[PDB]
């Protein structure tokens, strides 16, 4: 899901 | 009088460490018997209790019923095991509930109540140097156990070794600076343990303990008498005679107070009257 | 003095529970009566004073010995509360005026 | 205004708000239900309740005479007595860690992902407020309108205010600090800390003034009956 | 006292009466398509009151606040109590010879 | 006094953390406090703005970026003062 | 007519700050005692309403006698101390509530003006008398309360069935002028009055 990535991406930045 | 009103007295029972054991065991016989299926596994805390309650109540028809139902609910279990080794010291069956604790440690080593069972047979065997040992050791690891702490100052006060329990009491309001309890069992000990040096120590925890609760009047006549023997006390200085002499003075007119309150309060007797004809002495 | 810690938690937890029940049905009832924009905002304001002055009731006197002072009354958790009363008035005026 | 079907609310509303609350639940079920206790040696609990009791003693030694206090303070930091001084010592851990931080955000996410591709398509609720146009295509993802109010809104992006707002609720039924949300190690530096702490920090006995303090008004005595 | 709870029971019920009467009236414009715009003041009424009562419920139902104080509920533990130390119980007492063994 | 009984007398390892030998042994940080945050928000704000697309098409990493430096102290502006 | 709507006030408002000032506000700083009482007492009315539009006069009377003699009691478990002072803290917030309600609006929305009607002056001077009346309903819950003997149930009971005299009036009335009307229910308020007041004398041991 493009959507799923673009939404996951800053829970990434978040954690990091 | 619902099986609800007695779940919640003995709830009340058992958070306040009581020791009514008749009270407490009729009440949960009552409950585990008639309302056993009213409440869920709220009684099976109460299925310690009950049987506790037996060990000091000797009877012990109801443990053996509690233990094997706790048992066959909960297998490998180490509260059931220290439970287990209360029922062997409850015919003073010692060697067994060791062998028990020590399993129980070799299963798990970080477990405390293994250590507090064992240290308990030891002073109900009257070695009470030894007990007091097992508790310095014990506490060598785990300090910071208010109940052993308050156990060790106890044993110490037992035996007379009034500087060690003063410095347990002194520790535990360390941990608990808002008890009055221990600022008024720390004045007595001090009190106890010598003169004018804890003298001094006794009245200013008394005082404390009176500012944390206007209402224990034990520790307010405490202050009294400390005070008291204070200005008896031919070592005390002019500035200190005088100073002990107002605290007692204050001491004594907040106990003509309490006992006029106590007079007010109840229908008999003047034996308040009595009692501040002995403070007037 | 001494404070405790468990008392305090308490007081703040029914404080929260009230917040947030009271958010709740506000951001209902602004979905009921069909509310939109800033004028729905603003009741949700109104209904929290109120609450305060209902928490200052049940307080009522001698407050001090359950708080320090009279702030957690006044923004207890309120970001709290608004997403719940933007919630509760979408969700109303979702199954009262859109349908 | 706009004549919304009405199945959409009993087939696209309801559902979603039932979902979210159940997740949650379950989200929360399921942390406490994996969570497990790290088996802790005596040593470690020992040295942690032993800087424990000596953090407590400098909060509060106010209620201990002086004499004690500084005997406390030589037993813990100083060179004769010898405490503070000799005392002292993919991965699987890591990989569960970040599993479990991780099942935290992400399951809500993939959840919304799973609601976008089923309930596609659809204008299931007017937000009551004048949202602004530069939010329009993640509002009203699944849509092929141009001219339509910024107000109304997708299935996802209802889903996501619907997961938004009900925290609050989680906290309120299931209990006070619930899992069901959005969002020593070392032994040595500590003594070390607590080392400096406790020797910055000095003494002030407390009862140095309570006999004056409890002179001045007369003892509580109502209610004794 | 436990009526309290009863009480916000029917709020919220009062509160339901009011929405079916929203939607209908809410028909009511899908059906008259009229320049109205405007609730009936009889049932916003209605709802303003079902909120100001289940409110007031709420208000006692939220339970009762605690003492800051932790000197507060210590103050009636008596010294009887506090040394029991559950864990460290003995049982070489008079209590087993005395009662039935 | 006619009662002054005394209980001492005989006083029997010895408890840990017990000592029987009686020892004799006995602007400015607030500027530091308030540029820490000071300086801190700035890296995060950086970090959100240099984001570019990434922010756009991050609509809650944005306010998480400035909920957390920003926003939190000034919401918390009277506990950072009293800290 | 602004100067009739500020005699009017004087009427009715004053006495009540009369019964505040001598009876010791003092003593507990009943503003918010009386804040109390007027929040339960408004909340009452609420339920009334409520219950009304659940639930032919006789009915909806006993209902609303029910919801306040409910909420004076209630209010009056929330405080303690003087009896005498319950019943004041009780009575005067239900009061103050009552002229708040709907017998101060119409006088301001009414009066100020140029039309003269006697039901301004005539409702306040039913409000004064109300004033007893909430006394007299004060003294009803304190005898509830107070202990349990000398045949106090049935006479709780009789007080508790005397309650809604005012619907019953206005019905004897409807069915029988308005100062006639005013004068009767003065009159009977007053018999509830000195019969509350004979209850108190005999309940005072």
């Amino acid at each position: 899901n493009p959507m799923v990535m673009m939404m996951v991406l800053p829970l990434l930045i978040f954690v990091l | 009088v619902t099986w609800e009103e007695m779940r919640d007295k003995m709830r009340k029972w058992r958070e306040e460490n009581s020791r009514n054991s008749e009270q407490i065991v009729e009440v949960g016989e009552e409950l585990i018997n008639e309302y056993a299926s009213k409440l869920g596994d709220d009684i099976w805390i109460i299925y310690e209790q009950v049987m506790i309650a037996a060990l000091d109540y000797g009877r012990d028809d109801l443990a053996l019923f509690c233990l094997q139902e706790l048992r066959r609910q909960f297998p490998g279990s180490h509260r059931v095991k220290r439970l287990t080794g209360m029922r062997f010291e409850a015919m003073e069956r010692y060697d067994d509930a060791i062998q028990l604790y020590d399993r129980i440690l070799q299963e798990d080593p970080t477990n405390t109540a293994a250590r507090k069972r064992k240290i308990a047979i030891r002073k109900a065997q009257g070695k009470n140097v030894e007990a007091i040992r097992e508790l310095n050791e014990y506490l060598e690891q785990f300090v910071g156990d208010q109940e052993a702490w308050h156990e060790l100052a106890e044993l110490y006060i037992n035996e007379h070794d009034y500087a060690k329990a003063a410095f347990c009491l002194e520790e535990l309001m360390m941990t608990n600076p808002h008890n009055h309890l221990y600022c008024q069992q720390y004045a007595e000990v001090k009190y106890t343990q010598g003169g004018l040096e804890n003298l001094e120590l006794s009245r200013k925890y008394f005082a404390q303990a009176l500012k944390l609760n206007n209402r224990n009047m034990r520790a307010l006549f405490g202050l009294y008498m400390s005070a008291s023997h204070i200005a008896s006390n031919p070592k005390a200085s002019a500035k200190t005679k005088k100073d002990n002499m107002k605290y007692a003075s204050w001491a004594a007119s907040q106990i003509n107070r309490a006992y006029q309150f106590a007079g007010r309060s109840k229908k008999e007797t003047k034996y308040s009257l009595k009692a501040v004809e002995d403070m007037l002495e | 003095p001494f404070i405790s810690e468990a008392a305090v938690r308490g007081n703040a937890a029914v404080l929260d529970y009230c917040r947030t029940s009271v958010s709740a049905l506000s951001g209902a009832t602004a979905g009921i009566l069909g509310l939109t924009g800033l004028y729905g905002f603003i009741f949700y304001l109104l209904a929290s004073v109120l609450l305060s002055l209902l928490l200052i009731l049940k307080a009522g006197r001698r407050w001090n010995k359950y708080f320090k002072s009279r702030r957690p009354l006044f923004t207890g958790g309120l970001i709290g509360g608004l997403f719940t009363y933007v919630l509760f008035w979408t969700f109303l005026y979702g199954m009262v005026h859109v349908y | 205004e706009l004549l919304l079907d009405s199945n959409i609310r009993l087939w696209v509303v309801l559902p979603i708000v039932i979902i979210t609350f159940f997740v949650g639940m379950i989200r929360h079920y399921v942390s406490i239900l994996l969570q497990s206790d790290k088996k802790l040696t005596q040593e470690q609990v020992s040295d942690s309740q032993v800087l424990i009791r000596s953090r407590v003693l400098r909060e509060n030694g106010k209620y201990i005479p002086k004499q004690s206090f500084l005997t406390r303070k030589y037993y813990f930091n100083n060179p004769e007595d010898g405490f503070f001084k000799k005392t002292k010592r993919d991965p699987t851990m890591l990989t569960d860690m970040m599993k479990g931080n991780v099942t935290n955000v992400l399951p809500m996410i993939l959840i919304g992902g799973w609601i976008n591709m089923t309930f596609s398509g659809f204008v299931t609720t007017k937000v009551p407020f004048p949202l602004t146009l530069r939010f329009k295509p993640m509002l009203q993802q699944g849509i092929e309108l141009l001219t339509l109010d910024a107000s109304w809104v997708s299935s996802a992006s209802w889903y996501f205010l619907n997961v938004f707002g009900l925290r609050s609720i989680y906290s309120l039924i299931l209990g006070q600090d619930n899992a069901a949300d959005q969002s020593p190690a070392d032994t040595n530096k500590a003594f070390k800390t607590e080392w400096e702490a406790l020797e910055l920090t000095d003494h002030q006995w407390a009862l140095d003034d309570v006999e004056e303090e409890l002179m001045a008004k007369d003892l509580h005595f109502e209610g004794m009956f | 006292p436990s009526l309290w709870k009863g009480l916000v029971g029917i709020g919220l019920f009062a509160l339901a009466h009011a929405a079916f009467s929203a939607a209908q009236h809410r028909s009511y414009m899908r059906l008259t398509e009229k320049e109205d715009e405007s609730l009936p003041i009889d049932i916003v009424l209605q709802t303003l009151l079902a909120f100001a009562v289940t409110c007031y419920g709420i208000v006692h139902i939220a339970g009762e606040f605690k003492d800051m104080d932790a000197t507060s509920e210590l103050k009636n533990k008596t010294f009887d109590t506090l040394r029991n130390h559950p864990s460290f119980y003995v049982f070489n007492h008079r209590g087993r010879v005395l009662f039935r063994p | 006094f006619k009662w002054a009984i005394e209980l001492s007398g005989p006083g029997g390892l010895y408890p840990v953390g017990y000592l029987d030998k009686q020892v004799p042994d006995t602007e400015k940080r607030c500027w530091d406090i308030a540029l820490g945050p000071l300086k801190q928000i700035p890296m995060n704000l950086f970090i959100m703005y240099m984001a570019g697309n990434t922010i756009s098409i991050f609509p809650t990493m944005m306010v998480c970026m400035m909920a957390w430096r920003p926003i939190q102290a000034l919401m918390a502006i009277s506990a950072t003062f009293k800290m | 007519t602004l100067f009739h709507f500020g005699n009017c006030f004087a009427l009715a408002y004053f006495p009540y700050f009369i019964t505040y000032k001598c009876s010791g506000l003092s003593e507990y700083n009943a503003f918010w005692k009386c804040v109390q009482a007027g929040v339960t007492y408004l909340f009452v009315q609420l339920c009334k309403m409520l219950f009304l539009a659940t639930f032919i006069g006789e009915f909806m009377k006993a209902s609303v006698d029910v919801a306040d003699l409910i909420g004076l009691n209630l209010v009056m478990s929330r405080n303690a101390g003087k009896g005498e002072y319950k019943i004041m803290v009780a009575a005067l917030g239900w009061a103050t509530a009552e002229l708040i309600m709907s017998r101060c609006i119409p006088l301001w929305v009414g009066a100020r003006g140029i039309e003269f009607d006697w039901k301004y002056i005539q409702m306040s001077i039913d409000s004064n008398i109300s004033l007893v009346h909430y006394i007299v309903a004060s003294a009803q819950v304190w005898m509830i309360t107070r202990y349990d003997h000398t045949f106090r149930p049935a006479v709780l009971l009789l007080m508790f069935l005397s309650v809604y005299k005012a619907f019953v009036m206005e019905t004897f009335v409807h069915l029988c002028g308005s100062w006639a009307a005013l004068l009767a229910r003065a009159v009977v308020t007053g018999l509830l009055a000195l019969s509350t007041l004979a209850l108190y004398v005999a309940v005072v041991n």
